[PDB]
RNA sequence: UGGGAGAGGGUGGUGGAAUUCCCGGAGUAGCGGUGAAAUGCGCAGAUACCGGGAGGAACGCCGAUGGCGAAGGCAGCCACCUGGUCCACCCGUGACGCUGAGGCGCGAAAGCGUGGGGAGCAAACCGGAUUAGAUACCCGGGUAGUCCACGCCCUAAACGAUGCGCGCUAGGUCUCUGGGUCUCCUGGGGGCCGAAGCUAACGCGUUAAGCGCGCCGCCUGGGGAGUACGGCCGCAAGGC
């Protein structure tokens, strides 16, 4: 299904190139530090590609995570 | 003997066996078990039942230190992972939380032939 | 039974107890179609469970049975080349079937010369908890479960 | 002239996950491996867990049914150096074009020199199994190699098995990139189905095997044979 609302849908006006806006980027990572796929982030090929570049930058700065622990299994 | 009360329970599932390590609130092992520690000597070690016992054994051994609650850390995929968990939830011990932490490389070392041909 | 699911034929109630479970046991006691001969053995044995016990046969019967019903057994299966004895439950219909059969089999294995005696004597040892009929049963169970390591092969 | 999208190339730097190794802690009998096993490893304390180091190699999710490049081929992130290409304007030259024998350059993997580096993997090899045998498939080890610099080699199912260029001949749908009077039009890519037509069929079908023109390269029954001989080329293996 995948319809708990698209990530972009909830956010407002954000700069996809702002690699310091952790509060927003945070929204695009799954329960794990994994970058969500388009079918979930609801971005466009062009946007999603830009986002990814940003998310990665953040991780280098320590702002975002490379990976997290699942809490079930 | 040292009394710990709360701690960690690391289930390490494999396709060949299932070992379990109960440690203190910060990783130091208290007791442990596995399909080997218990009877099974071979392929039997991998079976889910084996997993169950190993879980119980370690669980019991642990309570003989006061252990009343545990945080669970699962690692790996194996014909006997879920059973080890279910076994601990019933081992009297209180299962505070379950959490998978199976290691996965961010793509690095070339696996043995036994695991390639992938992609 | 490749097509439908086979309907368990219904037997004629007992002419002395109006019981179907009796006729069933009587049929198992039966040899080459001679039922009269069979029937006798049973009742004649019921009369022996009468003398040697204040309890009525019908009751001794039921209990004797009830004790020999296995509730678990191991059926085979092929996996990877090797064979495994998978422990699985035992349906009601089969429990009964194995019981009555086992009794008669254990009975005729007894040392006493007279048939009706063996059936009576086995039946008694049965309700008592002893007897080879029960031994066969407890054994099937020991066998089963004693392979719990393979139970994850739900039939 | 203004604007754009890219794993296109080269150099330096840098991040985190994982494997191995070493140190320490804590722990104790097994771990591993398979169809089942054994070789193997472990009381000189392994496996499992935590903390700290060292090192090499490759970049998870994003990642596509996607993009770029003339092919090979190209993905972590940052900077510098650098090629190609698309669109808008319709502003300059004024046929300055197309193809291209030979030549020159490029050219996956393996392989070859000299010097480095070697964590994981792994031809040969050393062993354990399986088997009638098992110079194998399965299991435990393991050298060259795989990585880097510089120089060679130049092959391939180097494939769309489809040489470039241009013009012409319904449309439908999805997608990546521009521009616009941003339902929808326009341009350049990537796919699918299909007009006409073509095809031995299979299929192809504005990304042609369609309709045409230009230029190159090839084919002419199978085996012998990509062999022999002769030439070039290569350190060699060998290549043409
Ligand atoms: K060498
Ligand atoms: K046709
Ligand atoms: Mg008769
Ligand atoms: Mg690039
Ligand atoms: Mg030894
Ligand atoms: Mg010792
Ligand atoms: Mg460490
Ligand atoms: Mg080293
Ligand atoms: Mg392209
Ligand atoms: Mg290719
Ligand atoms: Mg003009
Ligand atoms: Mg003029
Ligand atoms: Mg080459
Ligand atoms: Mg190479
Ligand atoms: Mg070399
Ligand atoms: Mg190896
Ligand atoms: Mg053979
Ligand atoms: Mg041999
Ligand atoms: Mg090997
Ligand atoms: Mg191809
Ligand atoms: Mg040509
Ligand atoms: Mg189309
Ligand atoms: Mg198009
Ligand atoms: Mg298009
Ligand atoms: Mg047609
Ligand atoms: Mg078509
Ligand atoms: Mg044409
Ligand atoms: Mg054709
Ligand atoms: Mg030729
Ligand atoms: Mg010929
Ligand atoms: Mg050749
Ligand atoms: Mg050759």
């Amino acid at each position: 299904p995948s319809r708990k609302a698209k990530v972009k849908a909830t956010l407002g006006e954000f700069d996809l190139r702002d690699y310091r806006n952790v509060e927003v980027l945070k929204r695009f990572l799954s329960e794990t530090g994994k970058i969500l796929p388009r079918r979930r982030t609801g971005l466009s090929g062009k946007e999603q590609r830009i986002l990814a570049k940003t998310i990665k930058r953040a991780r280098i700065l320590g702002l975002l995570p490379f990976t997290e622990k699942l809490v079930r299994k | 003997k040292r009394q710990v009360a709360s701690g960690r329970a690391y289930i390490h599932a494999s396709y060949n066996n299932t070992i379990v390590t109960i440690t203190d609130p910060d990783g130091n092992p208290i007791t442990w078990s596995s399909g080997g520690v218990i009877g099974y000597k071979g392929s039997r070690k991998g079976t889910p039942y084996a997993a169950q016992l190993a879980a119980l054994d370690a669980a019991k051994k642990a309570m003989a230190y006061g252990m009343q609650s545990v945080d669970v850390i699962v690692r790996g995929t194996g014909a006997g992972r879920e059973q080890a968990i279910r076994a601990l939830q019933a081992s009297g011990l209180q299962v505070k939380s379950i959490v998978d932490d199976t290691p996965v490389p961010h793509n690095g070392c070339r696996p043995k032939k036994k695991f390639r041909k992938a992609s | 039974a490749r097509r439908r699911r086979a309907e368990v034929r219904q037997l004629q109630p007992d002419l002395v107890y109006g019981d179907v479970l009796v006729t069933a046991f009587i049929n198992k006691i039966m040899r080459d179609g001679k039922k009269n001969l069979a029937a006798r053995i049973f009742y004649d044995a019921c009369k022996i469970i009468q003398e040697k016990t204040g309890q009525e046969p019908l009751k001794v019967f039921k209990q004797a049975v009830e004790n020999v019903k296995p509730r678990m057994e191991v059926r085979s299966r092929r996996v990877g080349g090797a064979n495994y004895q998978v422990p699985m439950e035992v349906s009601p219909r089969r429990q009964q079937s194995l019981a009555l059969r086992w009794l008669v089999q254990a009975a005729n294995q007894r040392p006493e010369r007279r048939a009706a005696v063996r059936i009576a004597h086995e039946l008694m040892d049965a309700a008592e908890g002893k007897g080879g009929a029960v031994k066969k049963k407890e054994d099937v169970e020991r066998m089963a479960e004693a392979n719990r390591a393979y139970a994850h092969y739900r039939w």
